[PDB]
């Protein structure tokens, strides 16, 4: 699931 | 923001945009703050923990615009990225999601107050608005959850905060809403705060006062039914936003 809003600024792995 | 109007930086004073600088020079928006003190801006740590390095990023003041240059705008670095330690993140809730940036002109100077600029205001402990009361939010996020793309000109909305007893009914969060969270949302659920939008400012008047009551931290989806917008408690974190500085 990617269900958050608050996901800016990441790495995804 | 879904929902709501643009607005222009003089309505909204104390918005800190932050960027990241990626090598090859490209730069790129990462999330809103606010500023709670000249050399201190408030924002979000789910916004900085994965790239932890002050000197990725830029702060504007008195900016408007997402790629062009406000007439007063100030560009600072970032002297201190300061994350709060006991910071996790479930599947949606964020814990601890508040971070401090110290900025620093070229030239060594803090934030001069204008027009333009100017800081918001922190609660006393614990003393927020009763639920039902209506707040502003501000920032360059995703006007819908089907853009790639932020906004150019900034936007702000009006949403009303909701109770720990409703925000914690099963249909909504149940008991992944703590006491260091505020909820608020459109009762039609025609607003809302999206990616891009988080660490900038959850505003109400206070008491007489503008005044920081919540950091936009996190949520399912954006502008959803019974799924509101979740924001870091300000008044519940103080004695780490003084001890810090
Ligand atoms: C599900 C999801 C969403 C974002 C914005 C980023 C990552 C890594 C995962």
């Amino acid at each position: 699931q990617c269900w958050d809003r608050g996901c800016e600024n990441r790495k995804c792995n | 923001i879904i929902g709501g109007e643009f607005t222009t930086i003089e309505n909204q004073p104390w918005f800190a945009a932050i960027y990241r600088r990626h090598r090859g020079g490209s730069v790129t928006y990462v999330c809103g703050g606010s500023l709670i003190s000249p050399c201190w801006v408030i924002s979000a740590t789910h916004c900085f923990i994965d790239y932890p390095k002050k000197e990725d990023y830029i702060v504007y003041l008195g900016r408007s615009r997402l790629n062009s240059n406000t007439q007063g705008e100030m560009k600072f670095e970032v002297e201190n990225l300061i994350l709060h330690k006991d910071y996790s993140a479930d599947t949606l809730a964020h814990h601890n999601d508040i971070a401090l940036l110290k900025i620093r002109s070229k030239e060594g100077r803090c934030a001069q107050p204008s027009r333009t600029i100017q800081t918001i205001a922190l609660p006393s402990m614990y003393n927020d608005p009763q639920f039902g009361t209506s707040c502003e939010i501000t920032g360059f996020g995703k006007e819908q959850s089907t853009d790639y793309l932020y906004p150019e000109q900034l936007k702000m909305t009006v949403v009303k905060l909701i109770s720990h007893r409703e925000c914690q009914q099963p249909h909504y969060y149940g008991s992944e809403v703590t006491t260091k969270m505020l909820c608020a949302a459109d009762p039609q659920w025609k607003t809302d705060s999206c990616q891009g939008d988080s660490g900038g400012p959850l505003v109400c008047s206070l008491q007489g006062r503008m005044t920081l009551t919540g950091i936009v931290s996190w949520g399912r989806g954006c502008a959803l039914k019974d799924k509101p917008g979740v924001y870091t408690r300000v008044s519940h974190f103080l004695p780490w936003i003084r001890s810090h500085t």
